[PDB]
């Protein structure tokens, strides 16, 4: 039994009426449940048995369908609602989820303003160097960061961190930390940071000659 | 030959929880009362707990009564314990009784490092020295190697909120935390104003302000 | 209001085991079938397991069938799971059912760093280069930051066993291992015996010879 | 219920007849059990109910006593037997142990031959310096190691490692590792290592001027 949700990222505004489709690989009658999750919280059960509303959840939501085709409907989007939505086929003893549907505040394709910082020397002093790379106020969320030290492509020594839609511009901001010791850092001269994104017509690079 | 085996041990921090489990070989614990025991660095041994047949009982030692909890699985045959500097020990799952009415596991290492809290280090991500034109520059405060969450980052103490993006903390392969806190302001106000990041760490009672001025 | 809560999460290494436990509030799990679920970095959710009322059943997902094991305590109300890079997730203990016949915990973080093995670093604990007279000197090979045990230490490959003391490995607050391997020989044979320490690390297939010598 | 063993360290030779006393703080009838543990192995049950021998354990051992006084007796010590011995009051549902009795191969008071190594520069190069301190071939086991960098007394940045009685001289060897970064090490000039022991009439120090 395979559930698949569409779309992967649904964009809409405040007050909108939107909908998500979930589809089972086989006939699942009306055994399907819906879940709101906000990042880091527990997910929250909204809808069960294809169309029975869980008590405690506002009227502006509604589900439907049967067989292999289902459909959830938020009617009138609120800020309280910008989150991710999970479909569930819950059986007697096992279950299976879709890949989820993230609902964001739609805005215009704005590319990442790419900056690069080097490691200071109150930290280059202690035995480490932390090479940072910031993607300021971009949309949509998909963005690719690929480190380049003396022009070799790095892999797995960089860690990321994406903000949520800034409360003002609905843009995202990303942060990609390249950790090295103070001894694999002072081995190579150039430190290149290369950003690919929907608003750039090409990959944006930002580097520094050590010292 | 009769066997037991322990799994789930490693490095815990102070106040910590970690869970231990006991699998056995060739026998049925159902009719047993099982017991966990730890050996202390003093070489001395320590019964930590005991759970009875049918789980009619669970008796704890006093130095652990309330942070700890034993449970038994009479069907797949597993026993368990839920969870201080002094808790540091090798933990042995044990079965009491006799050939008539005695059998031990190899033990697993459990250590608890002393610090419940570690303040964070504040370093200035200096603006880009290419700067000019009357353009955008970006600076910041890289808050590294704290635990536990949270780390609130506020700028100049409540007055520069615009264009600020306090990034999500990341768990290093070290286990300590790490958050980047940035702000877009004019490449033209890099010199007059000054940028002060107030990283307040409530768990370790640590407050480190850190001046963000150029290289 | 109905509650559940997870405990036992942190940093695991590849192949690893770690155990999770589920405490609840205000309710009785006995008549429930409970389920653990993990969320992947893809944001997508993943039922890991389910244990039935009376534990009549334990159903696992396929990518975890055999490394994992769930158990329930219908008396003190606790559920548990025994235990790959891909296992990295936030794990949620869950209760299936309804208000007629739905309730979740906050989750705990579980990550599995990719390396099962890490070779050891071999550095020479030098005697001295000023040496001479006719006394005792001591040299050696400090074998640091490996895992897992073991680390067999040899000297010249099988021929200098006399006066040799391969010290027990110690678990750094980092979690990587560390053993000192020393040998008493003449302060007078420091210049001609040359001293070669063969640190063979069978888990990571690492063999590093290291020359021990006066700086 | 408190169990207390005497002595804490019982010294004897090969073929000796020795004995350990365990004492309960209250009358415990004959509910008492004895345990052999070898370092890192599982401990092993020898004797139960004050004097009933566990099947599988050789004739040369025997227990006794009742009330609050008990006594174990190995008759004819073998090399297979140099280890540590635990007394246990095992109840219905709870239990309590003594602090144990370690049985070593007795020899003469030989002090620790104290050496000190500095950190090399194939490791002083990478961001760490490991300052070592060895107590070669001493007895008995009790020995105190207290680091002193530019003469301050260190505490909790030193880790130890004690060998078992060397198969030849029945002496112990100790190893006490001082881990510092390559940035708290090159801050201080002198590195003092101070050993207290039964065969030294006073505390033995061994140091190095950095570089």
């Amino acid at each position: 039994v395979v559930m698949t949700q569409s779309p992967s990222t649904l964009s809409a505004s405040v007050g909108d009426t939107i909908t998500i489709t979930c589809r089972a690989s086989q006939s699942i009658e009306t055994w399907l449940a819906w879940y709101q999750q906000k990042p880091g919280k527990a997910p929250k059960l909204l809808i069960y048995k294809a169309s029975t509303l869980k008590t405690g959840v506002p009227s502006r939501f509604s589900g439907s369908g049967s067989g292999t085709e289902f459909t959830l409907t938020i009617s009138g989007l609120q800020f309280d609602d910008f989150a991710t939505y999970h479909c569930q086929h819950y059986a007697g003893y096992s279950a299976t989820f879709g890949q989820g549907t993230r609902v964001e505040i739609k805005r215009t394709v704005a590319a990442p303003s790419v900056f690069i910082f080097p490691p200071s020397d109150e930290q280059l002093k202690s035995g480490t160097a932390s090479v940072v790379c910031l993607l300021n106020n971009f949309y949509p969320r998909e963005a690719k960061v690929q480190w380049k030290v003396d022009n070799a492509l790095q892999s797995g020594n960089s860690q990321e961190s994406v903000t949520e839609q800034d409360s003002k511009d609905s843009t995202y901001s990303l942060s990609s930390t390249l950790t090295l010791s103070k001894a694999d850092y002072e081995k190579h001269k150039v430190y290149a940071c290369e950003v690919t994104h929907q608003g750039l017509s090409s990959p944006v690079t930002k580097s520094f000659n050590r010292g | 030959e009769v066997q037991l085996v322990e799994s789930g041990g490693g490095l815990v921090k102070a106040g910590g929880s970690l869970i231990l489990s006991c699998g056995v070989s060739n026998f049925r614990i159902s009719a047993h009362t099982m017991n966990w025991v730890r050996r202390v660095p003093g070489g001395g041994l320590e019964w930590v707990a005991s759970i009875s047949t049918s789980s009619t009982y669970r008796d704890y030692a006093d130095a652990v009564k309330g942070r700890f909890t034993v449970s038994r699985d009479d069907l797949e045959d597993f026993v368990y314990l839920q969870m201080r500097v002094e808790d540091t020990a090798i933990y042995y799952c044990a079965r009491k009784g006799s050939d008539r009415l005695d059998a031990w596991g190899p033990g697993t290492v459990v250590t608890v490092s002393p610090a419940s809290t570690k303040g964070p280090s504040v370093f200035p991500l200096a603006p880009s020295s290419k700067s000019t034109s009357g353009g955008t520059a970006a600076l910041g405060c890289l808050v590294k190697d704290y635990f536990p969450e949270p780390v609130t980052v506020s700028w100049n103490s409540g007055a520069l909120t615009s264009g600020v993006h306090t990034f999500p903390a990341v768990l290093q392969s070290s286990g300590l935390y790490s958050l980047s806190s940035v702000v877009t302001v004019p490449s033209s106000s890099l010199g007059t104003q000054t940028y002060i990041c107030n990283v307040n760490h409530k768990p370790s009672n640590t407050k480190v302000d850190k001046k963000v001025e150029p290289k």
